[PDB]
């Protein structure tokens, strides 16, 4: 299980964005 | 754990009557009713989140607290249910709601607060849909209804709403995305929604994270992958997204980890060029994230609609089909080579490079490389095997190329539905791959289902040996006329179980979906057709009729003609003449009968156009007074404002997805009116109307050779030949303008138009008549009863074998699929009502076409 | 006086296209659109209030304003359809209700002032059911709904109602008083208080006079008469009051103009002491009250109601047909002595005294004074000539009179149907009376066509002793049947009329819609009699049950049997079954299944029990064990709870008639529970089902004799035999269980339970399945079909006879009264379908009772 | 007909 998802970070996340 | 039923029921009725709230499972649920709370009608509940085996701990957990006040509360059946319920592939936004907990106002607050701090530490998916309390508990709230109450929007469907203090619905329909209402606060935190300016400018905010910027790119569910750019390089990178503890397996594998398969998949591969590569990999609270590189900006379903089809040996120099499939086959043996097994090769999953336009693959999310593997296949692409999720097998990587070299030959994908037996027969596939791209044989051998010949075919490709094969066509009328005898008779019993499932209730059961009465989708347009046959089917047609006529009986409705209740009125009223039925009329003797002030509406699909048309139909059915002065007011409330409508769309752009239908189009455009107006001067004669008709009908040739020329380009699309949007509608309303009105211009424009739409044909998508097949086949024999040609009749032929070619369940039992693509439905304009419809005029060209035409004897 | 359509239309449609706004006519309304207003679904309504001759200018000072603010109004379409609005007799809670005006919450406060002023001096009917802006101007407001939604009801029915925040349902009753929501503000005021404070009060009165009223004798119509006691003389009295511009005569007569004549023709028989005497007339605002000194209380309708019938002469002491006769005829012959036609001479307007000289009239309002008559009749008792306003006449007062006596004498008022030509035929009398009573030739006639035949019967009277009439005999019993054939063939076609009225929506309107789709008054019962006959019917059976599959859907329900879905369930599956229609089995096939965790009621017309028949029922039809299943979940759930020790607890606790309802009898009581038990272990013959019966048919011959007992008794009140209530009931469920458990006792309840109904038939006041004959007869070939006696199918055929003769329209065409003396529908319980289940099942007498009985087809 | 006797009353 060295395949880790690395360090939690400070989210931005607010909608959605863009039409494709 | 994917606990069943019975574990939950035990947990639940143990304390359930320690507080003596008996219980009861409906559907899904599993719900404890207080005697001493009174449910209200909407307000503010509470969702917890949870996964099977934290679904056992979660109910155990939460019982203190739930029962420490007076509330009701519904639990989900089963983790098998709750898997199904937390898999992105049926319902994206209803997710993780677990558990729903109904109390009263007061005591939410407080509630969510005690339920918070006593599962805190519980580990469960993110309700994208409510407002959570605290980032450490699976506990969140939101405002909705609690009985299911339906009010009816423009489109004539019905929709889950919730009520304002004035009475007025509102939509409070999850749309993975909570909206706190005016009137009700928000009990944990009061609240607002709308800023201090008032319709004055609007910048909306949106930003990316860590270091990259984002940009779209995929609709719902495990991930929405973002196309972005890397602002520490400025490359452009692609962002896959994955959320926790969405689909997880039955070993309890999810999202994410599908996510870190995928990575390490890539990392397999790191030696191959045409493969991504794999820069960065992070999580963000409860998201995850891999960053790959991009690697084109085309996707072959996209190119082969923007770029046209891919031929044999020579034809433009990107689009050869044996190129194609070389390279794709190259790359394939790459990876094979490299012990990987994509399983999930697809239209969508390979990307052509920008300069040179070379097959790329991407998307390894159920990709082979350990033996636990995974689930997942993509409807018609992958081979049945994989439906059964058996051990993946090389020969499912070359049935699936076979077919992504289908769609690249054909524009559409091999026809799969839902249930059918015959989902995979090669022989159905030949008759749809029509001998063209080239190599037919050799990719007809791919999705062979003996895995043996895929290997031959595959050999064949690498060696460059391909085989080209041809299609035969049908005996001198007979055998095709004893196809179409078979094919409308088992659409006819096909029609009676899709009526039978509509009166009976079970499509209600969506939150938020169906129209049960009109024209367009319910049981107006399906009965209308059905009154056209034999007497088993007008018993069917009387019984929906009056169905339709209580169901209308003291609710809300719309005017509409395709959405409302013009159409429903026509149908009853007809229905009552050709029956003979008395009460029928009587029923719909007060139906469409609108105020016409109020609707300012002008198009055929729900306003005065439409409505003034319906009206008229009503006019000649029952030569009823009023029904010719509604047509009339119609007519006379159309001639007002012409003039603003024309000069109204600067800022939007070409493109027209809704420009050229909303302009030009029968169902939303002018043709609509112009067919329109050419009734009622038909019908009574009035000057006034005939400018308008000579003025409408000019502006339509005005700008008909645009969209000529677009349908005849490559980059022509469905869209530009369908009879609701494009030009078969045209085409209809012009053959008859000309006809009425002496005009040997417009007839020509017909069929200029009806040639258009014979060539895309054959890559239309839908086979029904507001978005298919049938429409272009209806403009067809129109032409051919208005003008003798008999050509249009060939013309018409060949689409009905387009559409026989398309059905699934082999000839004896054709079934039609829906705009759904996966299923069928009995509805007329998107269903198989109106394919028998078309089917059916084919052997009666005098019978006239199905609410453009008024009705007329021989022909019922 | 009274504007015509175009004058308005013209004063309207000059300003309203100045704003933008186009006019569309509805019903009695001329509705003005806004196109830029959108119209909310419920809130603040202002009404104004006007007259024909005001209403013109009302609209003139009006539409300044309403045109000045975005908002819809509607005006009332001409001056007589506001004379009609203003009538009591049409639609009491809508007086008044001449413009309404639906404008947004910010403007309405505001535009109801303004409104006020631009009015205000001007003059119109109160309006009870809203609040008031002034009391100088006829401006009112009110919270309602603006587009009809409608919510059920726990009787099945549909109501108007308002959304709370919560989104709960709230009748916005226009006809009651006036209602204030609790969550919004009054615009006005600016606060919420609601009116339920202060109904404790067992009084408050303080009438203008000083008068303490108690309690009001009727409240219908124009004004409302209360029992004062009085404070000064503190001696009892009557009052009547008169609300203003009520019921506008064509020559502009109000209420209170009415209340005056009845002032001055009680002046007029001041001398004598069987009039009321006026004792005082007062006023205030626009309000009138009219003081007489109380008689005595109950009336001769209640007298006979209380206690019994006039019959000849030798009979019981208050008793005396011929007694009662003269001693009104000599009262009238006083009052003609001095001109004053009574014109309303009807059993209400007879007070009883306790002397024996008791008759007494107290009430002239229509009466003659001057040549300008009032008009005004009551049905039945008033004669042709005074519908149709002919100047007033003695002999009038003869017929009306000699329908006096006769309803004396029958207990019941002589059939008038409106729109029926046979109304005032006399023969059709003589069949309703038989002979009973003393001078019956006498009272048919008073009763006669001609004016002369009453002259000579009143002077007949008055010479002395009166004509005995023998019965007009029937001389044939096939052409009986022949009679027989007739109702059913022409109550099928007009059952085909109602059907088609019920599904096009015709009677949707209104504050209150009757449930169109169950089997007490809506399409489920209408269909499962039409089920029993030939194709036409039939046909009209399958377009009920797909027109109910449709209503049903995505709408609130009750579970009920008689109120709600079971029985409605019932019925489709039914029809899907007999037609051959199996689309109409998988309609029913979900319909049906609600939770027995909430429903806290116990009753075969809205609970577990008949919840459990019609489980049982549905499941004999479809073989569905989930149907099963939910008969055993209501019998469970029954056996759970010993109401039976509760009723030998307290067991005679509030005795009147009502309240043995509500214990004994089938629809709501232990006759039906028990009717569901027998069936259910008819069904398993479960040990549990078996003892609990037990138990419940010992406490129902426990408490039998009682019943019985006033069920023999001179009161005798009709509810007594009715089927929903008492002793039909009660003898339909015993026929059954003595049969299933041969038990001869329970039997032997049945025929003497029978043997009542059959004394209290007559007297019956309606011919319907749950309240009247029907339930009676149905119970007599009951037993018929039980016990082989053919008695009883002599029984059951004397009560289609009187069903016959107490019907409407002719021999060969007639229609049958509902619940409402003068009015027909297609209600199986209340109206013509029951009739006809049980004129059918009298020609075919081993056929089931429906919903009593389980089907049998081959 | 003519007359009618008004005192302040109460609502
Ligand atoms: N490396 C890439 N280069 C270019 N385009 C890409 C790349 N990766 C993804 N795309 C595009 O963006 C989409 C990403 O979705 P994809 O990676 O296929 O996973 P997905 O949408 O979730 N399908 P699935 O994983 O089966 O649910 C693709 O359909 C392509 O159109
Ligand atoms: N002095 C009185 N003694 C007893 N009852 C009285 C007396 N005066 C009036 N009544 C009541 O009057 C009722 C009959 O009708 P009444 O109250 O006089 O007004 P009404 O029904 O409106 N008459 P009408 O306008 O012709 O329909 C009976 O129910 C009596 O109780
Ligand atoms: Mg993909
Ligand atoms: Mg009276």
């Amino acid at each position: 299980a060295g395949a880790t998802n690395l360090d939690a970070l400070a989210a931005i996340k607010w909608e959605a964005p863009a039409h494709q | 754990a994917t606990p069943t039923e019975q574990e939950l029921r035990a947990e639940l009725t143990g304390p359930v009557t320690g507080a003596g709230r008996q219980i009861h499972a409906r559907g899904v649920w599993l719900a404890v009713d207080d005697p001493a709370f009174h449910l209200p009608r909407q307000g503010w509940k509470i969702h917890l989140s949870a996964r099977p085996a934290t679904l056992q701990e979660t109910i155990r957990r939460m019982l203190p607290a739930v029962l420490a006040v007076p509330c009701h509360f519904k639990v989900v059946r089963s983790g098998r249910h709750l898997q199904d319920l937390n898999s992105a592939n049926n319902h994206p936004g209803s997710i993780g709601k677990a558990v729903t907990i109904y109390p009263s106002p007061e005591d939410v607050a407080p509630l969510a607060r005690r339920l918070a701090e006593d599962l805190a530490g519980m580990a469960g998916p993110r309700i994208c849909s409510d407002r959570r309390v605290r980032p450490d508990a699976p506990v969140y709230y939101r405002y909705g209804p609690f009985h299911p109450c339906y009010d009816i929007n423009d489109d004539g469907d019905l929709e889950l709403v919730v009520t304002d203090p004035q009475g007025n619905t509102h939509p409070g329909a999850a749309d993975d995305s909570f909206w706190q209402p005016h009137w009700s606060p928000d009990p944990l935190t009061g609240a607002t929604p709308h800023p201090a300016p008032s319709d004055g400018p609007a910048a909306p905010v949106l930003l990316g994270g860590r270091y990259r910027v984002v940009r779209g790119l995929t609709r719902n569910g495990k991930g929405c992958v973002y196309r972005a750019i890397d602002t520490t390089d400025n490359r452009p990178v692609i962002i896959k997204e994955a959320r926790a503890h969405v689909n997880e397996d039955t070993l309890g594998r999810d999202s994410r980890l599908r996510l870190r398969n995928e990575r390490y998949v890539l990392h397999l591969l790191r030696d191959l060029d045409d493969v991504p590569k794999v820069i960065d990999h992070f999580r963000h609270e409860d998201r995850e994230y891999l960053a790959i590189t991009d690697l084109g900006a085309l996707a072959l379903g996209q190119d082969v609609a923007e770029n046209g089809l891919y031929v044999a040996d020579p034809a433009p120099p990107g689009r050869s089909l044996r190129a194609l499939a070389t390279a794709l086959l190259e790359l394939l043996d790459h990876v094979h080579r490299r012990g990987v097994l994509v399983r999930d090769l697809t239209p969508t999953n390979v990307v052509l490079d920008d300069a040179t336009g070379r097959p790329r693959l991407v998307d390894f999310e159920i990709s082979h490389a350990e033996d636990p593997q995974l689930y997942g296949w993509t409807p018609g692409y992958s081979p049945p095997e994989q439906e059964r999720d058996e051990p993946a097998t090389v020969e499912a990587d070359y049935y699936s190329l076979g077919a992504t070299l289908f769609y690249a030959a054909t524009g559409l994908p091999p026809t799969w539905m839902t249930g059918d037996p015959g989902n995979h027969d090669p022989r159905r596939a030949a008759e749809v791959l029509a001998g063209r791209g080239g190599m037919s044989g050799t990719i007809l051998g791919l999705l062979d289902p003996d895995p043996a010949r895929r290997r031959a075919a595959a050999d064949d490709i690498r060696a460059g040996r391909f085989t080209d094969a041809p299609p035969p066509p049908p005996p001198s009328a007979r055998q095709r006329a004893r196809r179409l005898a078979a094919a409308i008779a088992h659409s006819l019993t096909e029609l009676s179980r899709h009526a039978a499932d509509l009166m009976s209730g079970k499509d209600f059961t969506g939150g938020l979906v169906g129209s049960p009465i009109n024209l367009y989708r319910g049981a107006a347009g399906m009965g209308m057709e059905l009154l056209r046959h034999d007497e088993p089917s007008r018993a069917l047609a009387r019984g929906l009729a009056y169905w339709t006529g209580g169901f209308r009986a003291l609710r809300n409705g719309r005017p509409g003609l395709y959405t409302g209740d013009t159409g429903i009125a026509v149908f009853i009223a007809e229905a009552g003449a050709t029956l003979g039925d008395e009460t029928l009329l009587k029923i719909a003797e007060p139906l469409a009968r609108p105020v016409l002030s109020r609707i300012t509406a002008t198009d055929q699909h729900t306003g005065l156009a439409g409505i003034g048309t319906g009206q008229l139909l009503l006019w000649r059915l029952t030569k009823d007074a009023g029904r010719l002065e509604l047509a009339d007011a119609c007519a006379r409330r159309l001639l007002a404002r012409d003039l603003t409508a024309e000069l109204q769309e600067n800022p939007p752009d070409y493109a027209d997805c809704g420009a050229v239908s909303r302009t030009l189009g029968f169902a939303h455009g002018l043709a609509g009116i112009v067919h329109f107006l050419r009734d009622h001067h038909a019908a009574t004669g009035e000057t006034a109307t005939e400018a308008a008709l000579h003025k409408g009908c000019d502006t339509l040739l005005e700008h008909l050779p645009p969209l000529l020329e677009a349908a005849r380009a490559v980059s022509a699309k469905p869209m530009h030949a369908s009879f609701c949007q494009g030009l078969a509608g045209i085409g209809a309303a012009l053959a008859r303008t000309g006809r009425d009105l002496g005009a040997d211009d417009h007839l020509q424009a017909a069929r200029e138009a009806a040639a258009a739409c014979l060539e895309l044909a054959p890559r239309m998508y839908a086979l029904t008549q507001c978005c298919g097949l049938a429409g272009i086949g209806e403009l067809f024999l129109d032409l051919c009863q208005i003008t003798g040609d008999r050509t249009y009749a060939q013309w018409a032929d060949r689409i009905a074998d387009l559409i026989l070619a398309r059905a699934g369940g082999s000839p004896e039992a054709p079934v039609f699929p829906d705009t759904s693509l996966h299923g069928s439905s009995g509805g007329w304009s998107i269903g198989t009502s109106g394919v028998v419809s078309f089917l059916r005029r084919l052997g009666d060209p005098a019978a006239p076409r199905l609410w453009l035409d008024p009705p007329a004897g021989t022909a019922r």
